[PDB]
RNA sequence: UGGGAGAGGGUGGUGGAAUUCCCGGAGUAGCGGUGAAAUGCGCAGAUACCGGGAGGAACGCCGAUGGCGAAGGCAGCCACCUGGUCCACCCGUGACGCUGAGGCGCGAAAGCGUGGGGAGCAAACCGGAUUAGAUACCCGGGUAGUCCACGCCCUAAACGAUGCGCGCUAGGUCUCUGGGUCUCCUGGGGGCCGAAGCUAACGCGUUAAGCGCGCCGCCUGGGGAGUACGGCCGCAAGGC
């Protein structure tokens, strides 16, 4: 993006709660271009979130993202020859970005064999606040603000 | 412990620390802080928030003495001059006024290579 | 900018040789006891020469200050 | 004769800011330093703050794009001693002028004698770093020296890299100093742009490299070499 400022592509909403977020989540579930297979992971996920829960997925889902959202990150900077990890904020459109693959990921690292399960409990203990996706996010926030000495960078 | 109410905040920004001493009506000092009595151990003591920190370190323990209100004088130009101020005007002590004093040579001693080519 | 009015226009018939009138050469002083340039006092360079001739003359007798605290920073 | 502007020079005196040191108070763990550090300093109490002393050196703002001087070069303030220079009057001498080999004097910094003085800075040196090394650059110390008197040395990018003097050849603009019928004229300085013209160009252009006259000094391809030798000069280093 030398040149304009790159437009942040409109997704199609979902097509089982017209859902932009969700959407966006499958597609980060996705592997090969195989949808089809992504989509079933995560609404047979949904239904696991209905068994063990009377809250409805959607819900669940909306706090389990909100939750792993970093609202402070450190990037890296050259100055006099040494390096410097800058704390900085974190824009609204790359919060979203950080946490649905945050969860994905912490999800696949799981210990159970099916995958809608691992989407489901991750997802669970995320809106809980616990789990790894939270881990990592807690840890990003650890790591800026304990730099404060260098935040006299603004970005 | 001696109550002392108002006083002294004697802020010496440097580019390599920035110390701060709170003192009585007259200069004497009661507490004092800086880069080093906080955390920091090198060139971490110049950083801006280091001087926040020696400005709020000696300001609470100030407070252990009363010290409501302080007069401020600055001296001296550094990476940390102005957020001890700042600091301070936050640390719930009253900043009656702030005050440069740096010195100032009306041109008399030979500075050190480091500081020459001037002119 | 600099507009705030020149320091001689604001001031009447005075003698820039008078070193007691420290009322005046008062005027001439920043808010520190430095001397004003011209471009702020608002002298001829044969004037301010003069001035800056008694201001420091009146520094000697203790009239004038050498130097002020600025009240800021 | 009357009037003027100057860091022009020499001598004495004197003021305040800052650094260092010592004394005292008050305070307590660090200060310092760098790209990051370490050497270093600190509980025998440093750094930071306040008060008092001692001492040396240099004068902030004014301060300019400014002024003075033959150059070097010259700024805190006061007094004395002293050189140059500009303008007005148009009053005296009556060509008494210009240049100037040699000579004599002056001559930044560093350096050299003898004697002082040494606060800060700082060749050498002693150390810490950096580095492949680091006889450096960066950091902590530090002697000569830097300051003064007297005597030497006499060099330089001592530069406008432009020898003095005089006469002549559009103007515009800013500025420092005088005089005036104080829009603006006149004179002496300091800059910028530019007529004619000049210049290999760059540029110069009433402050000439322009147009001319007088006198001095220099140059004659590069290296060898500002060397050798010989003279002068110097205490020496070295200079011509
Ligand atoms: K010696
Ligand atoms: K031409
Ligand atoms: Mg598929
Ligand atoms: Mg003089
Ligand atoms: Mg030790
Ligand atoms: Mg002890
Ligand atoms: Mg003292
Ligand atoms: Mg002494
Ligand atoms: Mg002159
Ligand atoms: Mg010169
Ligand atoms: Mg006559
Ligand atoms: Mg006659
Ligand atoms: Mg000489
Ligand atoms: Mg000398
Ligand atoms: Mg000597
Ligand atoms: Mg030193
Ligand atoms: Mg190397
Ligand atoms: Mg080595
Ligand atoms: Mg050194
Ligand atoms: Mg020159
Ligand atoms: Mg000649
Ligand atoms: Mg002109
Ligand atoms: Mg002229
Ligand atoms: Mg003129
Ligand atoms: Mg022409
Ligand atoms: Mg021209
Ligand atoms: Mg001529
Ligand atoms: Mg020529
Ligand atoms: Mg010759
Ligand atoms: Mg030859
Ligand atoms: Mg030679
Ligand atoms: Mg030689």
């Amino acid at each position: 993006a030398r040149r304009r400022r790159a437009e942040v592509r409109q997704l199609q909403p979902d097509l089982v709660y017209g859902d932009v977020l969700v959407t966006a989540f499958i597609n980060k579930i996705m592997r090969d271009g195989k949808k089809n297979l992504a989509a079933r992971i995560f609404y047979d996920a949904c239904k696991i979130i209905q068994e063990k829960t009377g809250q409805e997925p959607l819900k669940v889902f909306k706090q389990a993202v909100e939750n792993v959202k970093p609202r402070m990150e450190v990037r890296s900077r050259r100055v006099g020859g040494a390096n410097y990890q800058v704390p900085m904020e974190v824009s609204p459109r790359r919060q979203q970005s950080l946490a649905l693959r945050w969860l994905v990921q912490a999800a696949n690292q799981r210990p159970e064999r099916r995958a809608a399960v691992r989407i489901a409990h991750e997802l669970m203990d995320a809106a809980e606040g616990k789990g790894g996706a939270v881990k990592k996010k807690e840890d990003v926030e650890r790591m800026a603000e304990a730099n404060r000495a260098y935040a006299h960078y603004r970005w | 412990k001696r109550q002392v109410a108002s006083g002294r905040a004697y802020i010496h920004a440097s580019y390599n620390n920035t110390i701060v001493t709170i003192t009585d009506p007259d200069g004497n000092p009661i507490t004092w802080s800086s880069g080093g009595v906080i955390g920091y151990k090198g060139s971490r003591k110049g950083t801006p928030y280091a001087a926040q920190l020696a400005a709020l370190d000696a300001a609470k323990k100030a407070m252990a003495y009363g010290m409501q209100s302080v007069d401020v004088i600055v001296r001296g130009t550094g990476a940390g001059r102005e957020q001890a101020i700042r600091a301070l005007q936050a640390s719930g002590l009253q900043v009656k006024s702030i005050v440069d004093d740096t010195p100032v040579p009306h041109n008399g001693c030979r500075p050190k290579k480091k500081f020459r080519k001037a002119s | 900018p600099s507009r705030k009015a020149k320091v001689k226009a604001t001031l009447g018939e005075f003698d820039l040789r008078d070193y007691r009138n420290v009322e005046v050469l008062k005027r001439f002083l920043s808010e520190t006891g430095k001397i004003l340039p011209r471009r702020r006092t608002g002298l001829s360079g044969k004037e301010q020469r003069i001035l800056a001739k008694t201001i420091k003359r009146a520094r000697i007798l203790g009239l004038l200050p050498f130097t002020e605290k600025l009240v800021r920073k």
